[PDB]
Parts: C-alpha cells; sequence; structure tokens
C-alpha cells in the first residue's frame, strides 16, 4: 500500500526526468 | 625533504601522538601509500606492516577499517604477503567478518583472497576455520558488492568437494543435529 | 551509501586538501558515477568530455537516484580501470557548465566476473 | 538471411508489422515513425511527422489502414498508413501516456493509459473521452478482449486489472506479478493474455467466460529488466505457438508456448531490447532495441 504510493511517486519522478522537454531530440539552442 | 624520510616522519608522527583523529590522518596516509608499488619496500624497511597489524588490535572502528584497507592493497606482493602471514595476523583478519561495517568486511575478504597461494599452500587453513559458515550468510546478503565478493571468495579459497562438506555443516547447524568429527568426505 | 561526499581536513600539507578516505582495490571500480551536472540537457557534452580520456562502453542517466533540485546523476562504463582512475583523478571537482561536478566510484553495479578481472589485474600489476 | 536496420537517430521503442505482411512501422525517441518494405531491398517508404513527444507505442488496426501512436506529449495520433497524413489525436489525457490499443472487429475504439492513473476509452469520431477509469497508480499497458467488452490494464501495482464497459467496475484482478507490469498482449484467439514485468517473469493469463479463478496458466523465464527501467513489450506469434519478449540483456527471447523451452536467445543487440514482433504469415522476427537498429530474424 504505502510502498505502492512511494513507488508510484518515484516512477512519476523518473518519467518527469527522463522524458523532459530539455532532452527532446533536435533541441534547437536558440 | 625525501620520500623515505617523509614516510619515517609519518611513522614518528603516528607513534608519538595519542589523539585518535591525528591517528586517523596517519592511517589514511599510510594506507594510501600502501597502494603504491614503489613505496612497498620503503614500508617493508620500517616495520609498518606490523604497525598495521597492531593497529587492527586497537578498538577504534574507523582506525581498524583504515588498517584493513591498508592491508588489502598491501598484502598481494610476494615479499610483504609472506611477512604478514609469518606474523600470525590471520586470526586478526578472521575477527573482522563480525565487524559491523561493510567496508571492513570487504577489505578482510579481499585480503583473504589475496593471501591465496598456488600449489595449495594455504587453502587447508580455511577449511578448518568457521569462516566458511559466516561466508554463506554474507553471500546471500542485500549488498551487491558483498554478494559478488562472497561468490568470488568461494571459487578462490574453496573446492567443490569442500563446498559440499561446508554446505552440509552449515545445513547441520540449521538442522540442529551433530555431525561426527571423525567422519570425512571420500574421494571417488 | 558509499556515495557520500566526504569533507577535507600539518602532515606536510599539499596544495589541495584531501578528505580522509583510503581507497582499497575493491572500492575502485570501472563504473563511474557522476552527480551534480546542471539540468540543462548536456547529456552528450559531458559524455564526450569523459570519452576524451578513455573509451566509454556504456553511458546512461539514472533518474531514480535521489538528487538535489535541477541536478543530474549519470553512469559511465569505461573499458580499462586505469582509464577510470585517470578520469576520476582529473574530472573530479571540475566546474562543468556552471556546476560543481562530483565523480565517485560505483562498485555496486559491476558483476561477479568484472570483479574477478579487476582483482586479477590488480594482482598482475602488483606482482610486476 | 539477416537484414540489419539503420536510419533511426534515437532509441527505438516499438515496431510493428503491417497486417498484410508487406511493410513495417517503427518509432521511438526520435519522434519519427518510419515505414519499411518487408521484402525487396528493405527500403524506407516514408516518415510520419507531427509527434512532439517520443513515440511510446504503435499499433495497426486489423485492416492495416490506420496506425495508432501514443506519445509522451499526451496526444494519441491516428495516422493514415497509405499517405502518411495525420487524421486525429486523442485529447483529454494528463501527463505522459504509456500505451494505446485499438479494438478490432467492432466499431472504431481506442484505449489509452497514462501517468495520470486513468484509462480512457475513445471513439475516434467524438474528439472526446467516452469513459474514464481513474487509477491512483500510473498505467503502463492496455489491451481489449476480442469481444470489445473488456479492457485489460497493467500498471505499477503488480496487478492486472480487467474493466467492464457496461458495468464500469473492476471486474477482475490478477495477482502473480511481484512488480510493475510493462507490457500486455492478447492471443489472436482471445484466449490468452501475455505479460512482462519488472520481476523478470513472463506470465500467460487465460481470460474466459468460464475460468479457474487462479489463471496463472504458465510462467516463463529468461527475461531480464535493469536500471534503465525501459518499458518492455511482448508479442504472440500469428498462430499462438510462440512467445517473444524483449529484455534488457541484449537477447531476444522466444519460448515454446506449451513446453516453455527457450527456442531462441538471439544475441546481436548492443543495448536493451524494447519490442519484438512476428511477421503475420512467415516465421520472421523484428527485434527493436535501444541500440537504434532492427533485425529481421528468420526462423
Ligand atoms: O590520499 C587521498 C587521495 O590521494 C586518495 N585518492 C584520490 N583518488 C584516488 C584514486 O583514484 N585511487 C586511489 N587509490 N586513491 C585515491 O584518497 C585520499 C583522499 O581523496 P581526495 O583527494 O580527498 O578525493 P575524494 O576521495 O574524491 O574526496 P571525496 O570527499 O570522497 O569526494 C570528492
Amino acid at each position: 500500500e504505502e510502498k505502492l504510493q512511494e513507488k508510484a511517486r518515484k516512477w512519476q519522478q523518473l518519467q518527469a526526468k527522463r522524458y523532459a522537454e530539455k532532452r527532446k531530440f533536435g533541441f534547437v539552442d536558440a | 625533504v625525501g620520500r623515505l624520510g617523509y614516510l619515517q616522519a609519518l611513522v614518528t608522527e603516528f607513534q608519538e601522538t595519542q589523539s585518535q583523529d591525528a591517528k586517523e590522518q596517519v592511517l589514511a596516509n599510510l594506507a594510501n601509500f600502501a597502494y603504491d608499488p614503489s613505496n612497498y619496500e620503503y614500508l617493508r624497511q620500517l616495520q609498518v606492516l606490523d604497525l598495521f597489524l597492531d593497529s587492527l588490535s586497537e578498538e577504534n572502528e574507523t582506525l581498524v577499517e583504515f588498517a584493513i584497507g591498508g592491508l588489502c592493497n598491501l598484502c598481494p606482493d610476494r615479499a610483504n604477503k609472506e611477512h604478514i602471514l609469518h606474523a600470525g595476523g590471520v586470526p586478526l583478519i578472521i575477527n573482522c567478518l563480525s565487524s559491523p561495517n561493510e567496508e571492513t568486511v570487504l577489505s578482510a575478504i579481499t585480503t583473504l583472497m589475496h593471501l591465496s597461494p598456488p600449489g595449495r599452500s594455504f587453502l587447508p587453513e580455511l577449511t578448518a576455520t568457521p569462516v566458511v559458515q559466516c561466508m554463506l550468510r554474507f553471500s546471500l546478503s542485500a549488498s551487491a558488492r558483498l554478494r559478488n565478493l562472497a561468490q568470488i571468495f568461494l571459487e578462490d579459497f574453496c573446492s567443490p568437494r569442500q563446498v559440499a562438506e561446508a554446505r552440509s555443516r552449515q545445513a547441520h547447524s540449521a538442522l540442529g543435529i551433530p555431525l561426527p568429527r571423525s567422519v570425512a568426505p571420500r574421494q571417488r | 551509501s558509499l556515495f557520500d561526499h566526504h569533507v577535507q581536513r600539518k602532515y606536510r600539507e599539499g596544495r589541495r586538501p584531501r578528505a580522509v578516505k583510503v581507497y582499497t582495490i575493491n572500492l575502485e571500480s570501472q563504473y563511474l558515477l557522476i552527480q551534480g551536472v546542471p539540468a540543462v540537457g548536456v547529456m552528450k557534452e559531458l559524455v564526450e568530455r569523459f570519452a576524451l580520456y578513455g573509451a566509454i562502453e556504456q553511458y546512461n542517466a539514472l533518474d531514480e537516484y535521489p538528487a538535489e533540485d535541477f541536478t543530474e546523476v549519470y553512469l559511465i562504463k569505461f573499458m580499462n580501470l586505469q582509464s577510470a582512475r585517470t578520469a576520476k583523478r582529473k574530472m573530479d571537482e571540475q566546474s562543468f557548465f556552471g556546476g560543481l561536478l562530483h565523480v565517485c566510484y560505483a562498485p555496486e553495479f559491476e558483476t561477479v566476473e568484472e570483479t574477478r578481472k579487476k582483482l586479477q589485474m590488480r594482482k598482475a600489476y602488483v606482482v610486476k | 538471411p539477416i537484414m540489419l536496420l539503420s536510419g533511426h537517430e534515437g532509441e527505438v521503442y516499438c515496431c510493428k508489422f503491417h497486417p498484410n505482411g508487406s511493410t513495417l512501422a517503427s518509432a521511438g525517441f526520435d519522434r519519427l515513425i518510419l515505414l519499411w518494405n518487408v521484402y525487396g531491398d528493405c527500403d524506407n517508404y516514408a516518415t510520419l511527422k507531427g509527434h512532439s513527444g517520443a513515440v511510446m507505442e504503435l499499433h495497426y488496426n486489423t485492416d492495416g489502414s490506420m496506425l495508432f501512436s501514443a506519445s509522451t506529449d499526451k496526444t494519441v495520433a491516428v495516422w493514415d498508413s497509405e499517405t502518411g497524413e495525420r487524421v486525429k489525436r486523442l485529447k483529454g489525457h494528463t501527463s505522459f501516456v504509456n500505451s494505446c490499443y485499438p479494438a478490432r472487429r467492432g466499431p472504431q475504439l481506442v484505449c489509452t493509459g497514462s501517468d495520470d492513473g486513468t484509462v480512457k476509452l475513445w471513439d475516434i469520431r467524438k474528439k472526446a473521452a467516452i469513459q474514464t477509469f481513474q487509477n491512483t497508480y500510473q498505467v503502463l499497458a492496455v489491451t481489449f478482449n476480442d469481444t470489445s467488452d473488456q479492457i485489460i490494464s497493467g500498471g505499477i501495482d503488480n496487478d492486472i486489472k480487467v474493466w467492464d464497459l457496461r458495468q464500469n467496475k473492476l471486474t477482475y484482478t490478477m495477482r502473480g506479478h511481484a512488480d510493475s507490469v510493462t507490457g500486455l498482449s492478447l492471443s489472436s484467439e482471445g484466449s490468452y493474455l501475455l505479460s512482462n514485468a519488472m520481476d523478470n517473469t513472463v506470465r500467460v493469463w487465460d481470460v474466459r467466460p468460464f475460468a479457474p479463478k487462479e489463471r496463472c496458466v504458465k510462467i516463463f523465464q529468461g527475461n531480464v529488466h535493469n536500471f534503465e527501467k525501459n518499458l518492455l513489450r511482448c508479442s504472440w506469434s500469428p498462430d499462438g505457438s510462440k512467445i517473444a519478449a524483449g529484455s534488457a540483456d541484449r537477447f531476444v527471447y522466444v519460448w515454446d508456448t506449451t513446453s516453455r523451452r527457450i527456442l531462441y536467445k538471439l544475441p546481436g543487440h548492443a543495448g536493451s531490447i524494447n519490442e519484438v514482433a512476428f511477421h503475420p504469415d512467415e516465421p520472421i522476427i523484428i527485434s527493436a532495441s535501444s541500440d537504434k537498429r532492427l533485425y529481421m530474424g528468420e526462423i
């Protein structure tokens, strides 16, 4: 239960990090 | 100033002081010079191997951990390896599998692995010792590094026939049923 | 666990201060863990900079790792452990894109055979 | 045999085979969807442009005219396989979307799951969500039964859930994963549903009107997950005789759906493998991985 919530939060953090817009392919600097 | 003179200065600094932290710094510097190949001899000429061996006997855990770390990189050379063995420091290393810290245990395992000699010169000693029983618990521990070390240690210091006997002894302890000392494994 | 960033301190004090920490052969790894990279999308420039030293088998960014805000943590696999040592030796505490850069060895990640070769090569070098 | 695939700039996450076995579709982190000729010289036909996030999952409809694409930009696009023109993108979802499955042999339906914990049923003709199943735990993989009555969802709760379209209730729970489920897929018969999970277990579950109430029909092993925490997807062979699932250890694993023996372990992937697909007519495997290359293995 509680570890399920902590795992869900950690997964959400991981997804919000790895697929951030700043890492998107073809990132123009300007 | 001079390398060997500098190491001798560290030896003096260690011996005269009593503040445990100013000894922490000395054992750090000595253990990290022990990583050097060329500084081995310089250490060999100054009885600092026995300095380390005495330092494990001290009860400051950090100091003992540092001493074990110094040993680990130091033992593998053939000259130094023989000196340490002759001292009789092996039970001092054996005492360290019950040491609380992870690092110290790892260092002890590495030193034991290093002391391994070809031609079955020292393997016989390990089978007699209860260290193997302790190793089984360690191998299946949560620490990935510890697990890797335990498994590696088994190949280096154990034998398949020996391992089976060791497993049975460990199993017997769990079982609670006594095994006769006289009985021994038979070659096939 | 072992990734904590220890702090510095006569003993014939050198130019740069060192924290009290002895390196054993087991401690050292060929997995190098980098923490403190600014979160500005420099994934590839950092990896190129490190590949200057040796050859990088594998690099990935591990996002599960607890990090501070707007900061990243990375893994680098080298090919030869001496290359990893020189990479630590020079890259550690180098200002990188506006951030302090902290490299530590990552022995947890390496597998049993990797430890076998590490230890064996340590024995090879020490004997000669 | 063996044909290598080159062209992708970033990780490939998914690949499919056109229902008629004439072409392949592939996409990943580089946001482009590439079409390939299965035969000839394995040429690249076109590039679908318009996804701003990464493509997490492709599917073809049963006719092979429509290609569905779940992206991390919260939009699910519907693509024309013939021209490469975009048709419509699903709207409503919150945060990253993990997967989307299109119902077959029924009026057009689409199901999605995302990091907002919800599962949504889409009618491509409405431009609005039809039903919503709010789940606290982020949802990773979702598929319809052949009757288009039930929705099967795999999340991070280690529990595959089955939803009834008419009752709108949690009909079924499946226990038997010890960790997050990353990929689901129905047998061509409707009979069995295939699952991958972070517990390194591949498990087949049987869904039937009359069931045993402990549908852990079979378990397979070999398939490893690691620090990369990539979503892992598995596929059924066209005839339901073979099971393929990708892994993070560079090997494509193919098992015998009955005896459970490993038929193939295929080295040739420098990095982690994200999806394995079977050609609909002939024993050909397309393996897609994070090393940006595809292989066309023939068995
Ligand atoms: O003796 C010093 C230093 O010489 C030694 N050390 C640094 N780097 C090393 C390496 O790659 N291999 C070995 N065997 N020893 C190495 O460690 C002590 C102190 O190290 P520091 O110069 O303080 O660096 P660092 O250990 O990284 O400091 P820390 O707080 O841990 O992290 C920045």
